[PDB]
């Protein structure tokens, strides 16, 4: 019995106090949908969940599925819902790196373990890495921006940095 | 008079 | 009437 | 009549 | 206007939840004074009654299984109780239990039986009880209370169907 899809709209990384709904999708007609956030085991018995306002302790990971006659679907894949600007936003330079690399610093006043580096577009590159420098191989000029976090809480992430507008040659 | 309606399902199970 | 079956099981968890 | 109890808990999942 | 879940009814089966095939056990659900309707249920089947008791005046493979229960306010469910495993014995030929001491605190005990069964469960007799189980007919048992013990054999596949209880070991440490 196939799994169903869950999708945070607009988005599943999600400011403090900005809104984001959950939402399960299975095949039409069926009886019954579970929603479940796993870290806490909480959980209901419908389709889709309003956040109003994101918090702290809404973040984490979620999963669904749904129930037909008296019947498990497979659960949906695991959505990982993070709360952007926990904390002050990192600042983000660029120097070149070796052939078409391009090295990024994503620098920032607290100890954070973790960064996360995106350019804008359709679909957007990610980018990861524990140290503040990330390099993109083949680099193309566009929109960055970077998050950190810490491994301790990978849920609850930092506001983004202000854009980098990237022109490589 | 008739019997109820099932109760909901119960909880996810663990891991 | 009186109340009706118990619920079936939930899902199974996750890994 | 009222519903019934919520179901069980269901199995385990994979490790 | 309240303030959380009704609290969870107990779940006993006496004298005991191993029940020798034929012999009598009362399955008794207990909330607090005052409540309603009692529900006792079988998991994984249909059945059930609106009765906090549930006597059994001769065991039977069938009724072997897992039990819960819970009670009703008005029409607000508690939460349920913790799961009683009701073990069907005696299904099969008691198996053989020797024991061989080991070089450094360890015991190493043998449930021996003529079949092919991959489960086994060790007990040691007296509140609190001490039990161990095992996939394997061998189990070694660190820092031993000395005691009387005995084994069950089992299959996974009806893991609620034991056989009949090994003759007594008595185990004495020094
Ligand atoms: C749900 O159950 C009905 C039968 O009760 C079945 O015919 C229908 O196709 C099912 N729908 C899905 C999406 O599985
Ligand atoms: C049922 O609820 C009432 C209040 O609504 C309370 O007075 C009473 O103690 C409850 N009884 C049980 C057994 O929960
Ligand atoms: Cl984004
Ligand atoms: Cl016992």
């Amino acid at each position: 019995l196939p799994k169903p899809s869950l999708q945070a709209l607009p988005s599943s990384l999600v400011p403090l106090e900005k809104p984001v709904t959950l939402r399960c999708q299975g095949p039409p007609g069926v009886d019954l949908y579970r929603l479940e956030k796993l870290s806490s085991s909480r959980y209901q018995d419908q389709a889709v969940l309003f956040i109003p306002a994101m918090k702290r302790s809404l973040a984490g990971r979620y999963r669904c599925s749904y129930q037909n006659g008296s019947l498990w679907s497979l659960p949906s894949d695991q959505l990982e819902l993070v709360a952007t600007g926990v904390f002050a936003k990192p600042s983000l330079s660029a120097q070149p790196g070796s052939g078409g690399d391009v090295t990024l610093q994503c620098q920032t006043r607290y100890g954070f373990d973790q960064f996360a580096l995106y350019k804008e577009g359709d679909p957007e590159r990610w980018y990861r890495a524990s140290f503040p420098i990330i390099t993109v191989t083949a680099a193309h000029s566009g929109t960055y921006r970077c998050y950190s976090f810490s491994s301790r809480d990978p849920y609850l992430w930092s506001a983004p940095s202000d854009p980098l507008e990237l022109v490589v040659t | 008079g008739p019997p109820g309606p099932p109760g909901p399902p119960g909880p996810p199970g663990p891991p």
